[PDB]
């Protein structure tokens, strides 16, 4: 990690083009909850649970959705929980969002400054709460900046699926029409089956999920507004 | 060039070589039974001259109830190994029970993810089918990479011929696979994917689990395999 | 190419920085023989200038590691020095640490040993140098250690090291023909006065030098004397007569 | 077993020869053309027209260009084959000796073919002349082909005076360059 | 440092089999009463002697082991083999076991191959004795794997004289027997006709402790 | 699968002719120059124009020199082609012996083009000498032309011998090429 | 479709391309070789008309 | 615009470039070497007229 | 004025000149390939005059 003539990076610049190369992952938030979505794609007959892999939960009030190199999440996720259980010890509080997203910042930018270290091919938006009851959906990067958004959306051409989310994002939607806005966000991902998208409704210091039956009467919903 | 590095596109110089690495190393397979989860491996060899079936380098013991079916460069196999079972044994250490798959593969696919990321190290060019039976979710069958990217599975064909084997797999495999069904299917697979209608049993092993309460995961002989091979005969699988 | 470092193999798989420095020693022009007879072994310099007004008693290819094991460093005249000391630091290391006194053999094994894990290791350059490691054992048996920059213990009967050990072995071979054909049972512990003449004339038939009398020191590692004793002038000038 | 023989004592013989030359056949020569173009002239004393009167003395002077750049192909032709013949086995790394031996080549090729160049040169000379002559025939009376007459004989007249000083050159750098590199010609790798 | 290749290899690795393809040629074969194992003494003039240059090593009073490489890499490898045979001679009981032994030295040349700085180990090694559940004859490949061979050689020319062994050497064969199996495939490939007291034999001898053959013994074989 | 058994038979005959060319086939040709061009000659012995008598000398001369182009042709076509077969599969790494391969190639291919250039370069003395000669009928004082003749005669004669010699030199460095890195040339 | 890195392929579908354009570009250039043959050869015949006693 | 960095993009344009160029400047010199057949034709054929028994 | 290091900048201007005089090589060989063009012409005309009934 070496500067160029011009100023800008080289690996900072290489490492936040493998992130365009994942998967689609989109938070949105709402007045007292923040629905979820991650759009994943496996292999079928075989590869038998969901592995897992995004909306990671990270304490009893949290959720990380990560997008980028699925084997290099692991990492700054296993170092986000040894922080978000050492702050909890030494300040006797649940890991506020505040502190967590300006650790897994702080992890990203602190590998790009070391020498001889692969800084992380990963971005991921936490989308948890803060001290009171406020939701503040932050949006990491690997070059280590983070801005507090309200919808949001990375990986496989997160720019259109960014534009639609500015199309039509009111105030305080409710619990189905939150969850409607970013299921209208399959437009990035083929086929709009059910297998692909993974939502996770995260509400009121009480992480759940949200059934598979539940997504196709969701999902049906699109095949007429498709016409 | 260097493994610390990236390339235009996102992906990596040293893990993409890394990942072609195994991809000429003798093939592997995985299959999850009723009964237990089995392997198996073709033994590559060099000469008619190495050994009995008393010592193969294809399918190791991780514990009592976890073992991993290796496919790739077999120096870096071993370290691995010996720093497999020094993580399944330190669970037992740390929290007396043992330890399930699911725990075991992250702390190996970890110390991957340490060597292609910080240090100016080559990678690991070796990837596992490891596969164990546990009280939380049965019988599992793990499949690493060199980059760390460990994934469930069901069956998987690792090593040379992937596409080859794994189409098999996909058309010829139920879900009450019992073990005798099970074993057959691997004995097949393990043979068209080396573009040959016959094993020649101075080949090919399998190693299997089979839950009985205590976790006895017996492995297969010479002489175990050639009665079973009789069993191919008389039948006649769909694709060779 | 694959020559600018020391720990990349060459891809007809040989190692060229170990190759390099053997020629390091075979530039200097220091040729120094030793042979070993029955229980006397002698070691030959050849005090050059490693390549007026110097004062030609110092400049010397003699150096003693203990008090019973000699050797003599040829070579760059930075790199011998240096191994003496690595290798005086050493036996000194031994009696310390084990009581007895150490061995011929011994020592020229614990500095192969550690010559070699620097050619693993691209740390340090090699020691461009070679030396003969001279002197006796417990048992009163004699011995000779050659090591190059490579690791060898090797251990001769009687052996030349320089920039003639290409074609230096047959000069040594014929010497000790003359020697074991015509072996003499009537041996008094007299090899001080045979084996001694019988290395000046090795060195005198390798290098065609008439008087070589005060550029040629030798030393003695023979029973009953057990103290690696550099042979004065008066003692070499007498052996240079006896050639007629 | 004859061929065995054969091949051997053909490798003895272009070593003898090379030898012979560079010994004796190569110092001789040296004396021989500086006694043409002595070292010891004031500029200009080689390179005139004082001692000049088809042109039949230009004829024997040409003849023994011929005569000396024969000579020189068949001496450098067997020194080149014998420092090639003498280059080892092919190996990476420690041919810095292989270099010693690729660089003599170079230049003794380029000596070489300089010298063949004599033999077109000197056919080009007679062609351009003649062609030049067909049209003072033709034009008697146009006064500058004669004067493109003289100056075609005066630049071969200088010519043969240059390359009698190329000869000597490059045979004294010849000499000297095998003198000073004669230890990484013979034995490139001990 | 070692690096993969596009093609799917380790190119350094490579490199150093090349160096094992160009040395003294060794050879390891194992018998029903035990394991011998033979080299080539390239004699290179009457200087050196025949106490010192050592082509046959021990690691415990049950293991033998040849080189093919480096000379240089002979008293490295040897002293980490016979500390790790003492360690576990320390911390356990008895004597090490050869499959102990092997998997300890490959992740010692394993180590010296990943590890950035170094240089790969330039030898082939071909550990042999007297285990509890039998014999072995291992060989220790430069990258760091390992063989569980029956029969074979390392060194110089180890193609041709593989082939004179799988057509020369049958699944039951005593000691005596498989002495005189080779010195035979030693002179198949050995240039001259100079093969007089220049093989060094180690033997197990149907469990017995390790016994270098000396310069008397190894004639009587030879004649026959 | 005819074929495949027609195919092992022409690699085999090929293994065979390139053996023989290196231990017979090219060592007597050497030989046989040799005999035509001895090394101990003086200086000025070969390369001369004492022996020169259409000029009907010349044409014997150069049809000789056509067979010994012919046999150079013949035998290295072969033996280039048999190398090119033996190059191994392309890999990264560990090839150091296809670059000798390469450079045998490229050294084979230089004297077959060299041998192969012959041929146009002999009908240039005749397209040459023939021209010139048709001046001297037009413009018979200009003396030049008839000593272009001669001088031409004797460039010719040069350059005859000169490839005599080239051809002897061609021979042997080939062959000590080969025999000196044998092993990297058959097992790469 | 060009990408950076693991592209070893590439370079080999390109060096059986070379070989092939080389092969190619000689058979192409046989035809016109074989005008030059009759062009110069009947250029070459009028001369023998023209002079019919230099016999080269 | 030119920067500094990430123009990999510029190096796959430039390789359509070249072939782009290569296919349109050989399809261009058609035109020049229509020509030069029909200039060359009509001067042999001129010979044949001039020298009918030079069969080549 | 010509510095080490930091003309990034100067390398722009370095390919836009080379690409300006390009462009402006490129039109400047106009002139004299119109001059070709009455050239070529005027050469083969001549010969149709002398020679009206070779066709090509």
């Amino acid at each position: 990690t070496v500067f160029s003539p011009d100023g800008h990076l080289l690996q900072v610049e290489h490492a936040l083009e493998a992130v365009k190369k994942g998967g689609c992952a989109v938070a949105i938030k709402s007045s007292n909850f923040a629905v979820l979505a991650v759009e994943k794609k496996n292999i079928p007959k075989l590869q038998n649970p969901k592995t897992t892999e995004k909306l990671i939960k990270l304490d009893e009030h949290n959720c990380l959705a990560f997008a980028g190199l699925n084997a290099d999440a692991r990492v700054l996720v296993n170092k986000t929980r040894l922080e978000c259980q050492r702050y909890y010890l030494n300040m006797d509080e649940p890991a506020p969002v505040d502190y967590i997203a300006k650790y897994v910042a702080k992890v990203q930018q602190k590998f790009t400054h070391r020498g001889g270290v692969r800084p992380f091919g990963i971005a991921t938006l936490i989308a948890g709460f803060k001290n009171n009851k406020e939701i503040c959906i932050y949006q990491t990067e690997p070059s280590g900046i983070y801005a507090a958004w309200k919808a949001q959306a990375i990986g496989k051409n997160a720019k259109i699926v960014q534009e639609f989310l500015e199309k039509n994002y009111q105030e305080n939607m409710e619990q189905k029409d939150c969850i409607f806005l970013a299921l209208k966000a399959i437009f990035e991902v083929v086929e709009l089956s059910s297998k692909n998208v993974e939502v996770a409704l995260l509400t009121e210091k009480d992480l759940t999920f949200i059934e598979e039956q539940e997504i196709n009467s969701m999902v049906e919903l699109i095949d007429q507004e498709r016409t | 060039s260097r493994t610390t590095t990236f390339s235009p596109e996102g992906r990596l110089y040293q893990v993409e070589y890394a990942l072609e690495a195994i991809n000429n190393a003798s093939i592997t397979i995985g299959l999850i039974t009723k009964d237990g989860v089995i392997l198996g491996a073709d033994k590559v060899f060099i000469s008619k001259l190495i050994d009995k079936a008393n010592n193969y380098e294809k399918i190791y013991k991780i514990d009592k109830h976890i073992f991993c079916g290796v496919a790739g460069l077999n120096a870096d196999a071993n370290i691995l190994i010996n720093q497999s079972r020094l993580y399944a044994q330190r669970y037992l250490y740390n929290y007396n029970e043992v330890q399930p798959v699911s725990q075991l593969v992250v702390q190996i696919c970890d110390i991957k993810q340490s060597y292609t990321q910080y240090g100016g190290l080559r990678p690991y060019g070796v990837s596992f089918l490891i596969g164990g039976y546990d009280t939380k979710d049965g019988y599992q069958l793990y499949h690493t990479d060199p980059s760390g990217n460990y994934s469930g599975w069901f069956a998987t064909a690792i090593g040379t011929n992937n596409l080859t084997a794994s189409s098999v797999l996909k058309q010829e495999w139920k879900n009450d696979m019992t073990l005798e069904e099970g074993l057959l299917l691997a004995l097949k697979t393990l043979a068209k994917s080396t573009d040959t209608e016959i094993p020649k049993s101075e080949k090919i092993e399998l190693a299997y689990l089979t839950n009985k309460d205590g976790e006895v995961y017996q492995k297969y002989l010479t002489e175990k395999e050639i009665e079973e091979l009789i069993k191919l005969y008389t039948q006649k699988y769909i694709k060779e | 190419m694959y020559d600018r470092h020391l720990t990349i193999f060459s891809p007809d798989g040989n190692l060229y920085q170990i190759e390099y420095a053997i020629k390091a020693v075979k530039n200097t022009n220091i040729t120094s023989v030793g042979v070993k007879g029955e229980n006397c072994a002698v070691i030959i310099s050849q005090k050059k200038m490693a390549t007026k007004l110097l004062d030609y008693n110092n400049i010397t290819n003699i150096y003693n590691i203990t008090d019973e094991i000699g050797c003599s460093m040829v070579g760059m005249p930075g790199d011998c020095l240096s191994m003496v000391y690595k290798a005086r630091s050493e036996a000194s290391e031994f009696l310390y640490s084990n009581g007895y006194n150490v061995n011929a053999e011994t020592l020229c094994r614990n500095i192969c040993d550690k010559i070699q894990v620097y050619t693993q290791h691209a740390y340090m350059r090699l020691h461009a140098c070679s030396g003969m490691i001279i002197g006796i054992d417990e048992n009163n048996k004699p011995e000779l250690f050659k090591f190059d920059p490579s690791g060898f213990c090797a251990g001769y009967r009687a052996c030349v090291i320089g920039n003639k050990e290409q074609e230096s072995i047959s000069v040594l071979e014929r010497l000790l023909e003359k020697r074991k054909k015509k072996i003499q049972q009537e041996t008094i512990d007299e090899d001080i006065r045979n084996t001694t003449i019988l290395a000046i004339e090795a060195l005198q038939t390798i290098l065609a030098f008439d008087l070589k009398a005060s550029e040629i020191e030798v030393a003695i590692v023979s029973t009953k004397n057990r103290n690696f004793t550099q042979i004065s002038e008066k003692e070499i000038d007498n052996y240079l007569t006896y050639i007629a | 077993q004859k061929i065995k023989e054969e091949y051997n004592k053909f490798k003895y013989d272009i070593t003898k020869q090379a030898i012979e030359s560079l010994r004796e056949r190569i110092p001789k020569r040296i004396i021989f053309f500086n006694n043409l173009v002595n070292v010891n002239s004031e500029p200009g004393s080689i390179l005139n027209v004082n001692d000049l009167d088809s042109h039949k003395q230009i004829y024997l002077e040409l003849e023994k260009i011929k005569t000396y750049a024969s000579e020189l192909i068949e001496i450098i032709g067997n020194i080149k084959l014998w420092i090639q013949l003498n280059v080892p086995r092919i190996e990476d790394g420690n041919n810095f000796g292989v270099g010693i031996q690729e660089e003599a080549i170079q230049e003794l090729a380029r000596v070489e073919e300089s010298a063949f160049n004599l033999y077109d040169a000197i056919v080009k000379y007679y062609m351009e002349r003649a062609k030049i002559s067909t049209k003072v025939l033709k034009y008697p009376n146009v006064s500058d082909y004669q004067e493109a007459v003289r100056e075609l004989d005066e630049k071969e007249w200088i010519h043969i005076k240059i390359t009698i000083v190329d000869m000597r050159n490059n045979y004294i750098m010849l000499y000297d360059l095998l003198y000073k590199n004669w230890e990484k010609v013979v034995k490139p790798k001990n | 440092l070692t690096t993969f290749s596009p093609t799917g290899k380790l190119v350094q690795i490579e490199y150093a089999l090349n160096r094992v393809s160009s040395s003294s040629p060794a050879l390891g074969i194992r018998a029903k009463n035990g394991v011998i194992i033979a080299t080539e003494k390239k004699s290179p003039n009457e200087l050196i002697e025949e106490n010192s240059i050592f082509k046959i090593q021990q690691i415990s009073e049950h293991i033998g082991i040849v080189y093919a490489g480096m000379p240089g890499d002979f008293r490295v490898l040897l002293k980490r083999a016979r500390k790790e045979a003492i360690r576990y001679s320390l911390q356990y009981g008895s004597e090490i076991l050869v499959k102990e032994l092997v998997k300890i030295i490959a992740s010692i040349v394993q180590e010296f191959t990943q590890t950035g700085g170094v240089r790969p180990f330039g030898l082939s090694l071909l550990i042999c004795g007297v285990d509890v559940y039998g014999y072995h004859l291992y060989q220790i490949d430069p990258s760091g794997c390992y063989f569980n061979w029956m029969a074979t050689c390392v060194g110089k020319d180890y193609q041709n004289n593989m082939s004179f062994l799988e057509k020369r050497y049958n699944k039951d064969i005593e000691i005596e027997d498989a002495i005189h199996t080779a010195i035979l495939t030693l002179k198949e490939s050995y240039e001259g006709v100079l093969n007089e007291k220049n093989i060094e034999i180690g033997v197990a001898y149907d469990n017995k402790p390790f016994k270098i053959l000396t310069q008397n013994e190894i004639k009587d074989y030879l004649i026959e």
